[PDB]
């Protein structure tokens, strides 16, 4: 794919976007978990931004029959719109969800 | 302070502006002033606050499409 | 009949009946800077207008002569056989 | 080129406004007029570019607002609907500029006037060329700021300052609802770009489309002067005549119509708004046709005629035939501008008198003006084969063409509204040119007859026509008013025309009524408006010329006295707005200021705590008389109270009651 | 030393030089006024240096200094995107605030310059401190200089005006102190890094909310508690009015991003309908009574109450857009309210000695430069597009509608009512007829001083309106940290 | 018959000249000068915004899908 | 004119390759981890002192 | 510092941006019980 | 029943005519004569009709 930029190594998270198994009194590990979650939520919203830019070019390209040519892009944008918001880490940091 | 330009200060407007400034010194508690005060300070905020509580989290429009309902609750 | 007005009042738009005797020279100079400014926005347009459909070769479309996307297309299409 | 159409009117405005001293009246007029002439030529080319070739043009410059899910750019889209609007906007703006050189020649402040003209053209371009609803709102507000600046051009006149408050604030009411409507779009879809909103429109919650459509429609009343929020449009006749020709009757008033036409790929999926659009349209046509027939100001009549035509387009939008509403919009800005520039020409000739009761003859004195306004009045009534014939008469037969109760209703309502249009068109053309002279001899005293001996050199002033910069616009707009409808009937009416097949005007196959309007509608209803115009015109001419007593009988009857004053006073809508809405808000402000802020908030607060505590502290301070005998008694008293409290195991609350009792006893004097 | 401590020492160094120059020359007051102005410009150059180096996507506080020595009370300075623009606003205003009031003081000029140079340090500190007791320390250290600024250089009703501001701000801020002391008792420190990790029990949060909101409601201020501002701003000197509206009214706005959004989230969520009910009421009442105000400078002060309510509902939206719009509307209010105060308190009062709108009419005829700027600042007060005020209101209003729709619908009525009073004031002073007859002699138009501070303030309002990304790119990542909530498929990742 | 242009800018009558009050020096050189120097510096400020970082990752995720074309 | 000139000069180029000034500006404000290392030390100490303040203030009488 | 998810959902409740994993399925059950209508959003793609 | 003033609206409307004798008769006679006679006012109410009618007949005769 597109090469990973030099600016995209300095700010790339080194930790998974989670708080499970993170000692809070280790401030270094804690702030990086905060950063990891915020960066993921933001990649998700810019993923929808880019799909929306493609939708627009399919709209101005297909004109009248965009209703039968731009449906795949419409799916992806509507999926992302329901799932990506920047909600922060504060709720995530302060609650644990067992997933069981 | 600095000298200002000459203004034909109207004695009538000057005493009116003085009246507006000292007016509070003459407010009394009547049956009328209480009725207006109770309406504005209690009733309207309590009505706005009550609707704010009843409809709070009631609706969401994001990504809602046909076949879905606007009502969250 | 012209309105009497105060002559100490300075206005950027001239005031009451303001025409300088250098009006033509100043108007000429403002015309060039307008022409120069509108020349930069034109070259921006040419390189940044986006079309998803190119015009026909014989069909009247004067944009063909300055917009880069069309000029890239028509030059590429002028290579065949 | 495309981004240069946007930039030129802005630059001429800046030179005329901030640099008027350097260029002068002549230089400001030249730069302002030339920049909009050049823009007009570049826009006629863009019509061939975009529309005739089906090549939409997209250009984004930089981002305006950047957030989560919100990315609104300084971007512009040129499609078939954009170039369609640009032609009347820029042809009329160019001609009103050329016109205004003659009309505003004697005014002191020409640089400021011509600067506001170019500022309005720039804002109107921004409104129709934007990629998204939020940049279209910049032009919407911008046109509002420019209409306030031009209604209040003569700031010395108080009437003008009241009328500009009306224009500004009645349009802010519409802006509140568009802002709510754009919030709904961002809340539902995440972005308010046109491609986004229209691509996703078929799938959005049907009730979410109700909320957006109602908010878009309410905002559309204020600018399109529909009956609910229309009081401002006739008051905007305070500004100079060329302002009323472009802004108040040929461009800004149409923005509300453009908002619905642009939002066609969305509001088509809500038939609930389409009924409201349709009935909104039919009401305004009869509401304003009736009012204009009882007005005595020429500008007020031509302002109420415009709102009758704006009601026609909103009717067509709710009829779901957007190409018909766009056709009427472009055709109307040619003959409504003509009648206003022609009326402005007779106001100029007759010493700035605007009352029909003081105009008469003048047909021989202003031959070009009369014929040109006869050109305009025949297309205003949609006389066969005029420009307005193909636009207004297709709205009527399309209303009956939708074989529904609401359609047949609006056909009857609109046909009646057309009857009154023919009545006030005769009134204007008869009382200004064809009736006996009703004004002073000064307008009619020539030099062919000698009224003087030692002053023959001057002092006749007999209502002459203006100069080249005045007549030239009138001739051009006359040619449009005769032929433009025929030459463009296919681009807009057509039968399966593909001019708007880039989804600029989306009609849903469910709402198509074109084929029935071509074949189903009977010839009687198709021809019915024509007979009414020809029959009423002759009836009103006889009642105005041959039998003039009968109308005097009507207005001198108590029944007709009330009916004449009811429609002259504009349905009393102004009366009930000042008395129950405007004055109610000013009373509410006074009651909050007088009784709450300066009243109970200071009494149950700092001032009541001040006067209460100072009274209390003087009483306690009066217990201290510097008598050792009385101080000794106090120590014993305070000793016993401590002994009672810590030996009777009294509830601590019993103590606090004592303190509050004691403190409030020192609160009472004597 | 750090670069955030240089921000504080320079205004202190300027105080020293004004105090000692007479000991080297009987010195002119013009020399005292150049020292104070050069000192404020240097603070603005440092603050622009800080902004060049600042990392727009960093979750660690920047330009900090390793203390390594702990006492009971210790100054800890740091900068985050949430605070950088508040610092910049303080450093752009203070130079103009001095220039605006350059001729109007006349007596006690050293004292006047020393108080402003001292205020600049105290208001800069309140944004730079990384503890909540240190925040309170500077959020309330400004009350003694402001009591004496109004009393020494204020208008006729100055004594009562200065008593109102001090006593209301003292009373309201002592309920904040009780809440701060409780959090310190439960956690052991008020340093932000340690406090933001900690999660309080709901009941503790609901009582910490009652006490931070009481403080903020008095200092916003809300409608029934705004009497101090109607007195303070009007009777204050022009320079004090500029500081109190642009910078001091923003201390409560920036204090919600520290004291409420990150540490009391459940309380903020379950009590937002109380906040929105108050915020809605203060949008309507303030606006109705701004229409009937007859003192021009008090018409500018009342306008501030309506705007603060829009940004208060924006900070309580739990939305990224309403939170950034709240900061944008506070920055926008800082420029526009400064200009309208300069017009009312510094141009009309300078030439007439009156603030009554009865005496002003047709001022555009003799003062065409004043009317041009006055119109632009009135349009921004009305939230017209192309000004930063429109962007902040739109985002503040959208997050209000997304949180609890009904209250944002009432709050949206500010579009009709802010417009109503702004144009009505304008048409009555600039327009409204011919030049008044109460003016015996002609008034001069704008001076090169009056023109260039009005032009500077208008320039910031318009340029930032066109490209708000100058401020928006810095707040995005840091605003992301104060949102409370989860999404069902984006959270708890494995 | 247009009149000559008129007026006194800054209230300076046609006889004399503008007298520098004192503020002008620092405000034109220091206040405004700092903003132009800040403006030219801001052009070379590296872009550390979250979006420039999030766009590039987002493109690399959508490139892994048919949504965005990859140059490889 | 200056804005057009300054903007033209300060652009990066065809594909990456920042200019010398861009290199200088990014170099001076590097701070690769020195904000993190100093914040972590300070957070660790102020967290210790909170434990200490609780130990000394909640001791058995 | 952290608490059970159930503990917080008791004081604030799901909704108002607090969409815990499983919010949509529960909302369907909640909406079906109160409104008597099954939620079934439309596809938005003519293909699949 | 009649008012103290001699005003009756039925009689008022009866006199809404052109009076037989008028003291101002000659002062107003210019508005109904010359350019302002019935014919002159409507002589050119349809400006181009006369030129167009004969011109259109010339085009209409195209059979020959
Ligand atoms: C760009 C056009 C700028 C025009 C400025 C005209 C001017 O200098 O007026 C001075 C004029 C005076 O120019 P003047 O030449 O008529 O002066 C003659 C003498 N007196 C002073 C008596 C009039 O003063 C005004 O009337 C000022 C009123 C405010 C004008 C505001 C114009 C800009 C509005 C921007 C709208 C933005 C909307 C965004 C959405
Ligand atoms: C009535 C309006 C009159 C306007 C007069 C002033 C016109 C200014 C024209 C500026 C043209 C900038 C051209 C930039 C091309 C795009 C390159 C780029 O990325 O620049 C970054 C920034 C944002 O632009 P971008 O992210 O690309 O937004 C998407 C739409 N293209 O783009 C920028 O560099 C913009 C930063 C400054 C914007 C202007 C702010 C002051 C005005
Ligand atoms: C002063 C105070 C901001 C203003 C308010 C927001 C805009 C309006 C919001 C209310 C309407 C939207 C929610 C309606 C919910 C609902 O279930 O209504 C359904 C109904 C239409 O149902 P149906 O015909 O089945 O839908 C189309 C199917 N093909 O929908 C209806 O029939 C709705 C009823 C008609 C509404 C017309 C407009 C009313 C305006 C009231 C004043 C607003 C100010
Ligand atoms: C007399 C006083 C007039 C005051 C008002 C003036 C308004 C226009 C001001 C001039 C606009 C261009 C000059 C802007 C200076 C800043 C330069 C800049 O940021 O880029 C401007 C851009 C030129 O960039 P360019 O060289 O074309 O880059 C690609 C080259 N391959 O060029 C452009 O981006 C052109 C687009 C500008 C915006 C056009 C209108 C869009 C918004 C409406
Ligand atoms: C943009 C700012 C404003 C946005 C927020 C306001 C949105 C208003 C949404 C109103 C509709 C909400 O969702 C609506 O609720 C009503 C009940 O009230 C219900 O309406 C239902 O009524 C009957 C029962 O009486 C059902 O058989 C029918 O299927 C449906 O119409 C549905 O659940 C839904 O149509
Ligand atoms: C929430 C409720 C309120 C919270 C707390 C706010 C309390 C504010 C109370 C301030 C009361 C006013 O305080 C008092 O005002 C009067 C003016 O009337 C001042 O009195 C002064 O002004 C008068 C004005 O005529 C002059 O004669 C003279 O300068 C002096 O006597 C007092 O020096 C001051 O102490
Ligand atoms: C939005 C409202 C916010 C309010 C916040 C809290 C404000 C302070 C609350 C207490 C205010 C003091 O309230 C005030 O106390 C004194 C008591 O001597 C009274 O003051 C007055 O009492 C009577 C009037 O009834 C007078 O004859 C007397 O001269 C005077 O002392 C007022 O009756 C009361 O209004
Ligand atoms: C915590 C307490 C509250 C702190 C609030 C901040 C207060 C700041 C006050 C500034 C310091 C005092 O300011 C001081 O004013 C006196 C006025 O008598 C000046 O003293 C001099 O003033 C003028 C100068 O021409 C002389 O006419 C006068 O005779 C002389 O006393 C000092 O030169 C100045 O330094
Ligand atoms: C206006 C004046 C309003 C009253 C003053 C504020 C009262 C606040 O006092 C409040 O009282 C309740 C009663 O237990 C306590 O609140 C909390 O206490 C402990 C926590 O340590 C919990 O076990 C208890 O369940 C909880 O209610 C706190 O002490 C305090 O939050």
């Amino acid at each position: 794919p597109t090469p990973e930029s030099e600016a995209f190594l300095a700010k790339k998270p080194q930790v998974p976007p989670t708080f499970d198994g993170v000692d809070y009194e280790d401030n270094k590990r804690l702030k990086q978990a905060q950063d990891a979650i915020i960066r993921e939520q933001w990649v998700q919203v810019m993923m929808g931004r880019l799909v929306r830019e493609e939708l627009s070019k399919c709209y101005y390209r297909e004109g009248v029959n965009h209703l039968e040519k731009c449906g795949k892009l419409r799916e992806r944008y509507l999926q992302l719109l329901a799932n990506a918001k920047v909600k922060g880490y504060l709720f995530e940091q302060q609650n644990y969800w067992s997933k069981e | 302070g600095l000298q200002h330009y000459k203004i034909a200060m109207d004695p009538a407007l000057v005493r009116l502006g003085s009246m507006i400034s000292n007016r509070y010194k003459y407010f009394r508690w009547t049956k009328r002033t209480a009725l207006v005060s109770f309406m504005y300070v209690v009733v309207v905020p309590s009505t706005i606050g009550y609707l704010a509580y009843k409809t709070d989290g009631l609706w969401d429009l994001r990504a809602k499409r046909r076949g879905d309902l606007i009502s969250e609750r | 009949p012209k309105i009497p007005y105060p002559k100490h009042v300075w206005s950027p738009a001239g005031g009451w009946y303001a025409q300088p005797a250098n009006w033509k020279q100043n108007t000429a100079i403002f015309g060039l800077v307008i022409f120069g400014i509108t020349a930069m926005v034109w070259k921006y347009s040419a390189e940044h207008e986006v079309r998803h459909k190119m015009p026909e070769p014989d069909r009247f479309y004067p944009s063909r002569y300055w917009v880069k996307q069309i000029k890239d297309y028509e030059r590429a299409q002028k290579e065949k056989q | 080129m495309y981004l240069s159409i946007i930039i030129l009117p802005l630059l001429g405005s800046v030179v005329s406004g901030f640099f008027g001293r350097k260029v002068g009246v002549s230089g400001a007029q030249l730069i302002t007029c030339s920049s909009v002439i050049i823009t007009t030529i570049l826009s006629i080319i863009a019509f061939f570019e975009v529309g005739f070739n089906n090549i939409p043009v997209t250009i984004n410059i930089f981002r305006w607002i950047d957030s989560e899910w919100f990315i609104i750019n300084w971007g512009f889209q040129y499609d078939s609907l954009t170039v369609s609007m640009l032609i009347p906007v820029l042809i009329i703006s160019s001609l009103v500029h050329i016109y205004s050189i003659s009309y505003m020649s004697s005014d002191p402040h020409n640089q400021r006037f011509f600067s506001y003209l170019s500022l309005f053209t720039f804002m109107m371009i921004i409104l129709v060329t934007a990629n998204n609803y939020l940049l279209m709102f910049v032009g919407w507000e911008g046109v509002g700021v420019c209409s306030y600046l031009l209604v209040s051009f003569w700031f010395t006149r108080i009437a003008a300052n009241q009328s500009s408050i009306s224009a500004f604030l009645t349009n802010r009411v519409g802006d509140c609802f568009l802002t709510v409507g754009m919030f709904a779009i961002l809340w539902s879809l995440g972005n308010l770009d046109y491609a986004t909103v229209f691509s996703l429109a078929p799938y959005i919650n049907s009730n979410v489309v109700i909320i957006i459509g109602i908010c878009l429609l309410i905002g559309a009343m204020a600018k399109s002067s529909q009956v609910g929020l229309h009081v401002w449009l006739p008051m905007a006749m305070e500004g100079p005549t060329p302002v009323s020709a472009l802004i108040h009757a040929a461009t800004m008033v149409t923005a509300g119509v453009y908002l619905l036409m642009r939002s066609s790929p969305l509001i088509e999926y809500s038939s609930t708004v389409l009924l409201l659009c349709l009935w909104l349209g039919a009401i305004t046509t009869v509401f304003s046709s009736l009012i204009g027939l009882f007005q005595q100001d020429i500008k007020k009549v031509i302002a109420y005629s415009t709102m009758s035509q704006l009601g026609m387009m909103v009717l067509s939008i709710g009829l779901s035939s957007y190409n018909i509403a766009l056709f009427h919009l472009v055709n109307h800005a040619f003959y409504k501008a003509l009648l206003f520039l022609g009326a402005g020409s007779v106001i100029h000739a007759v010493a700035d008198n605007q009352d029909f009761r003081k105009f008469g003859g003048l047909i021989s004195y202003l031959p070009l003006t009369y014929s040109v306004m006869l050109i305009a009045s025949l297309s205003l009534v949609a006389f066969p084969f005029m420009t307005g014939f193909y636009s207004k008469d297709f709205i009527l037969e399309s209303a009956y063409g939708q074989f529904s109760f609401s359609g047949v209703a609006v056909y009857i309502i609109a046909t009646i509204g057309a009857i009154f249009t023919t009545l006030y068109s005769v009134k204007v053309l008869y009382l200004t040119f064809l009736s006996n002279p009703n004004g002073p001899r000064t307008y009619y005293r020539l030099a062919i007859d000698n009224f003087f001996s030692a002053q023959a050199i001057k002092s006749y002033k007999p209502a002459h026509e203006g100069d080249f910069f005045l007549t030239l616009p009138l001739v051009i707009l006359a040619l449009f008013s005769i032929f433009f409808g025929f030459i463009t009937k296919d681009i807009f009416i057509g039968l399966g025309s593909n001019f708007f097949v880039d989804n600029s005007l989306f009609i849903h196959p469910i709402h198509e009524i074109m084929i029935d309007t071509e074949f189903a509608v009977p010839v009687l209803f198709k021809l019915l408006p024509f007979i009414f115009t020809i029959s009423f015109s002759v009836i009103a001419l006889t009642l105005s010329e041959l039998l003039s007593e009968l109308v005097i009988y009507f207005k001198f009857s108590r029944f007709g006295y009330n009916i004449f004053g009811f429609f002259n006073q504009r349905f009393l809508i102004e009366f009930f707005y000042n008395k129950y809405i405007t004055n109610l808000i000013l009373n509410l402000g006074g009651q909050i200021t007088k009784i709450l802020d300066k009243g109970s908030i200071e009494l149950f607060g700092p001032y009541g705590l001040e006067r209460g505590l100072v009274k209390l502290s003087k009483n306690i301070s009066s217990l201290s008389t510097s008598h050792v005998t009385t101080y000794a008694l106090y120590i014993l008293v305070g000793f016993i109270l401590y002994l009672i409290y810590n030996n009777l195991l009294l509830d601590y609350s019993y103590l606090l009651l004592i303190i509050i009792l004691l403190l409030l006893l020192m609160m009472i004097g004597e | 030393m750090s670069l955030l401590y240089v921000l504080l020492i320079i205004p202190i160094i300027g105080i020293f030089l004004i105090s000692t120059i007479d000991s080297f020359y009987f010195f002119n007051v013009s020399y005292y006024k150049k020292i104070a102005l050069i000192t404020t410009i240097l603070n603005l150059i440092v603050s622009l240096i800080i902004y060049i180096l600042f990392d727009f996507s960093n979750n660690q506080f920047q330009f900090i200094q390793e203390n390594l020595d702990l006492s009971f009370y210790d100054i800890y300075l740091g900068v985050d995107g949430v605070s950088i623009y508040f610092v910049l606003l303080t450093t752009i205003i203070m130079p103009i605030a001095l220039v605006s009031n350059w001729n109007s003081i006349t007596n006690n000029i050293k004292s006047y310059l020393i108080i402003m140079l001292l205020l600049e340090t105290l208001l800069l500190a309140v944004f730079l401190v990384l503890d909540v007791l240190l925040f309170y320390i500077f959020f309330e250290s400004i009350l003694p200089p402001l009591f004496i600024l109004i009393g020494l250089f204020g208008s006729s009703n100055k004594v009562r005006a200065s008593f109102y501001i001090f006593l209301y701000t003292l009373l309201g801020s002592l309920f904040l102190l009780l809440s701060i002391l409780t959090m310190s008792s439960i956690v052991g420190t008020t340093y932000f890094d340690v406090l933001l990790k900690s999660s309080f029990e709901y009941t503790t949060q609901l009582f910490l909310f009652f006490g931070i909101f009481i403080a903020f409601a008095v200092k916003t201020p809300v409608w029934g508690l705004n009497s101090w501002l109607l007195r303070a701003h009007v009777e204050s000197p022009l320079g004090g009015s500029i500081v109190l509206a642009a910078i001091v009214l923003k201390l409560s706005l920036y204090g919600v991003f520290r004291l409420i959004l990150p540490i009391l989230p459940q309380a903020s969520l379950n009590l937002t309908y109380i906040v929105y009910a108050i915020g809605a009421i203060t949008v309507l009442y303030a606006s109705f009574s701004t229409l009937r105000t007859v003192d021009v400078k008090e018409l500018i002060a009342y306008s501030s109450v309506a705007h603060a309510a829009i940004y208060l509902m924006g900070v309580f939206s739990n939305t990224i857009q309403g939170l950034e719009g709240a900061i944008l509307l506070g920055l926008a209010h800082g420029f526009v309210s400064s200009g309208l105060f300069i017009c009312a308190g510094g141009i009309l009062y300078d030439r007439t000695g009156t603030r009554l709108i009865y005496f002003f009419r047709g001022l555009t005829q003799i003062m065409p430069l004043f009317s041009l700027f006055f119109f632009i600042l009135c349009l921004g007060n009305a939230g017209t597009p192309l000004t930063l005020n429109f962007v902040g209101e739109f985002m503040s209003l959208y997050g209000t509608l997304e949180r609890l729709p009904i209250a944002g619908m009432l709050a949206s009525t500010s579009i009709i009512f802010s417009a109503a009073y702004s144009i009505y004031m304008y048409n009555r002073i600039a327009f409204g007829g011919s030049v008044s007859l109460y003016f015996i002699d002609c008034f001069r138009d704008l001076t090169k001083r009056e023109f260039f501070i009005l032009f500077t303030l208008v320039s910031f309002t318009v340029i930032l309106g066109i490209y708000p990304s100058f401020v928006l790119d810095g707040l995005h990542y840091n605003i992301s940290s104060v949102v409370y909530g989860i999404e069902p498929n984006a959270s708890y990742l494995t | 018959q247009y009149d000559p242009p008129t007026g006194w800018l800054w209230g300076v009558r046609p006889g004399e000249k503008y007298q520098n009050e004192g503020w002008e020096g620092p405000f034109f050189y220091g206040f405004w000068g700092s903003l132009i120097v800040f403006a030219i510096a801001y052009a070379y400020k590296p872009d550390t915004s979250i979006q420039t970082w999030a766009l590039e990752e987002a493109r690399r995720r959508l490139e892994a899908e048919g949504i965005l074309e990859d140059p490889n | 004119a200056s804005s057009f000139v300054i903007y033209n000069i300060s652009r990066p180029g065809p594909n990456g390759e920042p200019s010398s000034l861009h290199k200088w500006f990014s170099k001076i404000s590097d701070y690769k981890d020195e904000w993190e290392t100093r914040n972590t030390l300070m957070a660790a100490a102020l967290e210790q002192a909170a434990h200490d303040k609780h130990l000394l203030l909640t001791a058995e009488r | 510092r952290r608490r059970p998810i159930e503990e917080t959902l008791a004081e604030i409740g799901e909704g108002r941006g607090i969409k815990p994993p499983g919010y949509y399925e529960r909302r369907a059950q909640r909406l079906k019980e109160k409104y008597g209508v099954d939620i079934n959003p439309v596809c938005a793609d003519p293909d699949q | 029943k009649p008012n103290i003033t001699g005003f009756d609206m039925r009689e008022f409307l009866r006199h809404t005519k052109t009076p037989t004798y008028d003291p101002w008769e000659r002062h107003e006679a210019w508005r109904y004569t010359g350019r302002f006679s019935r014919f002159n006012r409507f002589k050119g109410a349809l400006p181009g009709f006369g030129i167009a009618t004969v011109a259109f007949t010339a085009y209409c005769v195209f059979e020959h």
